[PDB]
RNA sequence: GCUAAACCUAGCCCCAAACCCCCACCUUACUACCACAACUUAGCCAAACCAUUUACAUAAAGUAUAGGCGAUAGAAAUUGAUGGCGCAAUAGAUAUAGUACCGCAAGGGAAAGACAAGCAUAAUAUAGCAAGGACUAACCCCUAUACCUUCUGCAUAAUGAAUUAACUAGAAAUAACUUUGCAAGGAGAGCCAAAGCUAAGACCCCCGAAACCAGACGAGCUACCUAAGAACAGCUAAAAGAGCACACCCGUCUAUGUAGCAAAAUAGUGGGAAGAUUUAUAGGUAGAGGCGACAAACCUACCGAGCCUGGUGAUAGCUGGUUGUCCAAGAUAGAAUCUUAGUUCAACUUUAAAUUUGCCCACAGAACCAAAUCCCCUUGUAAAUUUAACUGUUAGUCCAAAGAGGAACAGCUCUUUGGACACUAGGAAAAAACCUUGUAGAGAGAGUAAAAAAUGAUCCCAAACAUAUAACUGAACUCCUCACACCCAAUUGGACCAAUCUAUCAUAUAGAAGAACUAAUGUUAGUAUAAGUAACAUGAAAACAUUCUCCUCCGCAUAAGCCUGCGUCAGAUCUGACAAUUAACAGCCCAAUAUCUACAAUCAACCAACAAGUUAUUACCCUCACUGUCAACCCAACCAGGCAUGCUCAUAAGGAAAGGUUAAAAAAAGUAAAAGGAACUCGGCAAAUCUUACCCCGCCUGUUUACCAAAAACAUCACCUCUAGCAUCACCAGUAUUAGAGGCACCGCCUCCUUAAAUAGGCUCCACGAGGGUUCAGCUGUCUCUUACUUUUAACCAGUGAAAUUGACCUGCCCGUGAGGCGGGCAUAACACAGCAAGACGAAGACCCUAUGGAGCUUUAAUUUAUUAAUGCAAAACCUGCAUUAAAAAUUUCGGUUGGGGCGACCUCGGAGCAGAACCCAACCUCCGAGGCUAAGACUUCACCAGUCAAAGCGAAGAUCCAAUAACUUGACCAACGGAACAAGUUACCCUAGGGCAAUCCUAU
């Protein structure tokens, strides 16, 4: 048996809250805004990620190019296998040639 | 774990509600039940087509049975009630053998007339009349 | 050799549930006539028998009191006698037990 | 905890299906269960059956005494008594015709006992769930015992009656009681016992002297499982064969069918004509 | 009804921001207190080997450039810069914890907390993949060869699965296609643009080697060595690697044991036992290294190369797996390849799109030297070609036919035309390959197709029938009533969708993604089966004080090791509290300087030897602190094993071989045995008895393959050969009668009988041998020929209670097919218990082949001299740089078809029969050689790359890369002739991944 018996407690979701009421404003401030700011200056987040996307491949070659000289030495050596695993990798298996 | 099935119990709850009438650990063991479950419905799949064979071999052996009480084979009943131009199956030649003995008793007499109609034209030379019940009706 | 297949539950209740393996009921218990207690016939009272014991071992208590030590095999007969019982007129010239409890009803 | 809600709602509902199967719960009159509006159920009770029922009396062909006791013992109009009175008896006497005009050489004894067969509790109560006189009656125990739902089907007979005629009435009598001829042998549902004697009477009232019983066919006379065939005969002339195992019983059953042969209620009768 | 099943949070993952934190302790760490030093990543991995080579903001640009110009590598100038569609106790960190536990060590590394399977209630009744058609009826009747994966289909041919639950396997570009925006321009700079641009949507898995390289940890086992210690009774013999034989050490032969007492033991029988012996204690040698009386022996249970961590998710042309529903199209030309276990191209398949001919096909037509084939007008048809875009299959089996090879046979290799199979269904018995039949659902309707015999070895094999009119029976084929996408592998297209999160509703429309398990000897947890089976344990009586019977190479102490581990009390069937082991024994040491320090020990005296074994001066008048002290004990996971020394030598000390019973088999140990005494057998193995003689090998004692070989191998005195003229770390505090390295093996001598019978036995050279062979005599249950009793085991009662194994089983025999399960006969009420080993291909170890797997060994296989040593030349009597020669190593490889694998040939191109008549078609089938320029259209060696013919017109009559080159272009090798730039012999020590109807003849009529 893998099923529960009792029912969960609700979920509340409030729709209306400041995060989802507010949800997309701003993303317009470049059209709207004699192009000041572009969109992607508003993405919060990694400074390697930022308004830029990618295969992962990609993603941890940047990873090391921007923070790599600022990551804890077992992360950063983490990194670079995983680098090493993916070039091998994209680069010599797969059904396409 | 982002997503995990949730309701693995229904899908094996859908096949083994099909094995409770089984005999031995099939019938509560998944990986047993399923293909027994399988050869369950293939084998019923399959044995609609036998279903039609075997009724329509019990009714040979019925109305075979029945024509022999009345001292003609069973060749002979089929084989001159269509030269009378009746239609009748053999499912409905069963029934009424069994369930209307009389009326069956004078479909065997009409097979016995034709039958003896047929051997004694043949035995003639040529086409003399034909015989009282001999005679087709076209459409 | 090893098993080529597992036995099912079926097999296994025909074998462990057949009659040569189950425990018989005894037709040989009755209750002591006198006494009132279970017994087999072939077989003392238990209760009695734990009682007669115990008078048994309180007898042998005193008479290893009396004894001393070990190596002490008297060379005569011997009697016990309760309280308020002189030697009779039999036993004299036969090492008396003394006990310090009424005599048993079932002691003769 | 695996994070979910259709699966944990989906296992209750199935767990509520098994519990409403051991343990259901103790029935109910249907006029409690949600849905119900007695005006739009006796409307419809009316035309299901193709019948202009006045709608005043077949609302008090439905009440019953007992309820009005209950209903004024519990407080701290009219009942269906004479309505019942005139649909049995009505009944009674249509039944009578039917079966005399039908079978016109069955005996007095006969046809009365097959009209309180058909208007008997065992296939009146049987005629009365089946086309939901037990949802509108008003009663008080449920299910409404077999009596009352009997006193209450005639009671819309009497309704249908005083409402549209004798006619119109004997249709429905026509179609939902006699009905229940169908396929009955006459002995299942007219139960007598001694058919030797009863035949005997009869053929004396038609002066002929009793039937002499013979062995017409015999097999397998001292096994386990005989079959003798005895053919009653009435001065050489054969009237009736009945199988058996014993020859008591075979001589009986020749009875019974030389019985039916003589009351016309054979198993190939004329089919009764419902046109 | 038990067992269980359920839950939430404790916490964690990824971001953002901010730069983070009393005493004792480097000696033996956690100990109050005395005279040296630290300062290039090799290689797994790609090139399908391998050797140069191979990765560690945006844009310019994957451009310049580098490169066996192969795989791949790759700039710059300039440009400009608090949160969560995260996990929620098998997840998330390994975490309640780096704790428990494993390991000597480096190091490894957990678990968990809040009516599923299995059973009981309730054993079963002929018969058989356990179901289906059904039926009034559970069985009985008819039908019916388990699932996955791999081979051409596989009866199970083989692999995998006891069973439940949880967790467990398709990540992305270049183009294309679809839908939007804008459109000669698109895009929020860099880019593209001859309808294109921008955006989105779609597509590329999991587990597994032996290995390699780097840095740590290991000599508490074992090999050897060092320092300082210890043991060796008694007898015989007196200075001896002496004899018999205890302690001690080893481990010859047999039996027990084989998850055992033990991951090598027990009992007997054996070799040594004053020595080349054995042994406690501390130290040393460290992994291509150590050590080695060389056996590839040993270096912490598994060494032809330790172990751990890291590179590492090594790589794997090899094995195994790969998860929802439904539909549809869908299969066997060929070429090259260090290539035939694989890849690329073609052929075939699929989708989307464009266009118009495609197939069949008569008459005509295709050479000189039988079947048929090619080509098209019509005709029946509706398909074919072309374009854009991907994957997948590829050298299959059987049957008819024509050939080549082996007879015209060997169920034989190969080529060709056709069919079938790998797709449905019915027949010939079972039946992939013969005959009949296809497009799919429901029917309790119908018509047919094919389809029946004539006249040697377990146990024959349907039963029967000579003469009543020939028709009937028989499919998923066809018709009938209704409904229709609803029967192929690999692959490809499409329509739906379970559950979870997010947005909006508040189950739907969307967006997302750790998104679905009948199967990986998958992993974790639960419970089964074998199974209440195998195995284990407590001497007797009693008055619980005691007495009795029997046993021990045992016991007491110290040492080493361990650390409170049967003392009391109180709770239970082990938990907590309390208590304890008192220094005189043992450890913990020493003020400095100079001086000395020749002769053994052996009852130490006789003989005899060789292996040769502290103080004087100066300074100090201080006193007992500190620690071990227990036990039934330690190393072996808990244990018939291992464990140094002193003393008791059969016990003053210590213990208990039988839980109760009965006295079956088979098994184990022992005792006895008539007559005969090796006739057993490979052999006198075992046992009983104690004698003799020879032969082969080795001179002797000794050593060796811890765990299948103790030897005829190694070592060894003796002899011989080669090298070396000599300082303070080995040889060596040595010096040619010395030291090191080799061969051989003292010494002397030379450089026909046996048996009745027989394939066995019969350079000299004493002594010795658990060496090998033979013989005399004896002895005996080895045997002729077994038998009895005892003990353990055993069977039963009671307690405690495993493991391999297991798809499901409702688990028969005979014959046939290719066997408990298929076919045809026979048999058949259910159920324990004890036996047996014919069958369930019943549950480790070998042998053959393969891999452009791994690791070696030798070399006269290729490449090198980096390191060392000589020289030679420059550099200021020594080191630095360059060159040559050598040794020492280091890296690296082992082409293809094949008698029977090996031997030996051949390997590219061309011509003749197979392949009779367009094209094509194999051969290690059949027979032989060769190494002027421009330009419509075409042919071709079944791909490509190459190759071939050519009207007119103008002018004259064996690849790529590299080097030399101004050049016009040029060559050898690449002949394994689609070509690694340069690599052989071999693995009896090998390791991993895997695969496995007879020409010639024998005999009878
Ligand atoms: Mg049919
Ligand atoms: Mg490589
Ligand atoms: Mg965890
Ligand atoms: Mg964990
Ligand atoms: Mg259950
Ligand atoms: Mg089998
Ligand atoms: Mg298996
Ligand atoms: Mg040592
Ligand atoms: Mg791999
Ligand atoms: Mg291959
Ligand atoms: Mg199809
Ligand atoms: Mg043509
Ligand atoms: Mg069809
Ligand atoms: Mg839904
Ligand atoms: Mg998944
Ligand atoms: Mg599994
Ligand atoms: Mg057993
Ligand atoms: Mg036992
Ligand atoms: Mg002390
Ligand atoms: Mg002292
Ligand atoms: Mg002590
Ligand atoms: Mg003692
Ligand atoms: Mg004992
Ligand atoms: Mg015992
Ligand atoms: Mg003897
Ligand atoms: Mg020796
Ligand atoms: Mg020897
Ligand atoms: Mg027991
Ligand atoms: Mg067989
Ligand atoms: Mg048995
Ligand atoms: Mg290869
Ligand atoms: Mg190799
Ligand atoms: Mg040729
Ligand atoms: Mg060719
Ligand atoms: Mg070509
Ligand atoms: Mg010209
Ligand atoms: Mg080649
Ligand atoms: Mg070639
Ligand atoms: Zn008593």
């Amino acid at each position: 048996i893998g099923i529960r018996l009792t029912l969960p407690p609700p979920k509340v979701v409030d729709r209306w809250n400041e995060k989802r009421a507010m949800f997309g404003v701003y993303d317009n401030i470049g059209i709207l805004g004699n192009f000041e700011k572009h969109p992607k200056e508003l993405i919060r987040g990694p400074i390697w990620l930022r308004g830029w996307k990618g295969n992962e491949l990609q993603r941890c070659i940047r990873k090391r190019k921007m923070v790599g000289s600022r990551m804890f030495a077992d992360d950063l050596h983490n990194l670079n296998k995983r680098i090493r695993y993916l070039y091998k990798h994209f680069n010599r298996h797969g059904k396409f040639r | 774990l982002r997503n995990r099935v949730t309701d693995r119990y229904f899908r094996i709850q859908e096949v083994l509600k099909h094995a409770r009438h089984f005999r031995g650990r099939k019938n509560r063991c998944y990986r047993l039940a399923v293909r027994t479950v399988i050869r369950a419905f293939v084998k019923c799949t399959k044995a609609r087509y036998l279903k039609k064979k075997n009724m329509r071999t019990l009714w040979i052996n019925r109305i075979t049975a029945a024509s022999q009480e009345h001292g003609l084979k069973y060749p002979a009943l089929i084989g001159n009630l269509v030269k009378c131009q009746v239609e009748l199956n053999r499912k409905v030649l069963a029934d009424l053998a069994i369930y209307e003995p009389k009326t069956f008793k004078s479909l065997a007499a009409l097979a016995s007339r034709r039958r003896h109609e047929g051997f004694a034209a043949a035995l003639g030379d040529g086409k003399e009349p034909e015989g009282i019940f001999s005679r087709v009706v076209q459409y | 050799a090893a098993p080529k297949n597992r036995r099912t539950i079926e097999v296994n209740r025909c074998r462990r549930r057949n009659p040569q393996k189950l425990i018989k009921v005894k037709n040989n218990i009755d209750v002591c006539p006198e006494c009132g207690h279970l017994k087999q016939k072939h077989v003392l009272c238990a209760y009695c028998y734990e009682k007669v014991c115990k008078e048994t071992a309180e007898i042998r208590r005193q008479i290893g009191k009396q004894e001393g030590g070990p190596f002490k095999a008297p060379t005569i007969e011997t009697v016990v006698l309760y309280t308020g019982e002189t030697p009779s007129e039999q036993d004299q010239g036969k090492r008396i037990i003394e006990r310090d409890r009424k005599r048993p009803s079932w002691f003769t | 905890v695996k994070k979910g809600f259709r699966a944990a709602f989906r296992f209750q509902k199935e767990l509520e299906r098994q519990r409403l199967l051991r343990c259901p719960p103790p029935p109910v009159r249907r006029s409690e269960k949600p849905n119900w509006d007695y005006h739009a159920e006796i409307q419809a009770f009316g035309h299901r059956l193709q019948e202009n029922f006045s709608l005043d009396l077949l609302k008090t062909a439905f009440v019953n005494s007992c309820y009005i006791k209950s209903e004024e013992a519990k407080r701290q109009l009219k009942s269906n008594q004479e309505l019942s009175e005139q649909g049995t008896s009505f009944s009674q006497t249509c039944l009578t015709q039917f079966l005399e005009d039908e079978y016109p050489d069955m005996p007095t004894e006969g046809i009365k006992n097959l009209v309180d067969f058909l208007t008997g509790e065992e296939v009146v109560c049987h005629v009365a769930r089946n086309l939901a006189v037990e949802q509108l009656t008003l009663s008080e125990e449920f299910p409404v015992p077999p009596a009352v739902l009997q006193q209450t089907f005639f009671a819309v007979i009497g309704a249908l009656l005083q409402s549209s005629g004798p006619e119109r009435t004997a249709l429905f009598i026509r179609d939902f009681l006699i009905t229940q001829m169908t396929g009955k042998e006459l002995f299942e549902m007219w139960k007598i016992i001694n058919p030797m004697g009863l035949l005997v009477e009869e053929l004396k009232k038609r002066n002929v002297s009793a039937p002499e019983s013979r062995l017409t066919r015999q097999s397998g006379g001292t096994t386990a499982l005989p079959l003798y065939f005895v053919g009653l005969y009435c001065d050489k002339k054969l009237i009736a064969e009945g199988p058996g195992e014993t020859v008591l019983v075979a001589e009986e059953e020749a009875a019974r069918v030389a019985l039916r042969k003589l009351y016309g209620f054979t198993e190939n009768r004329r089919p009764w004509n419902y046109s």
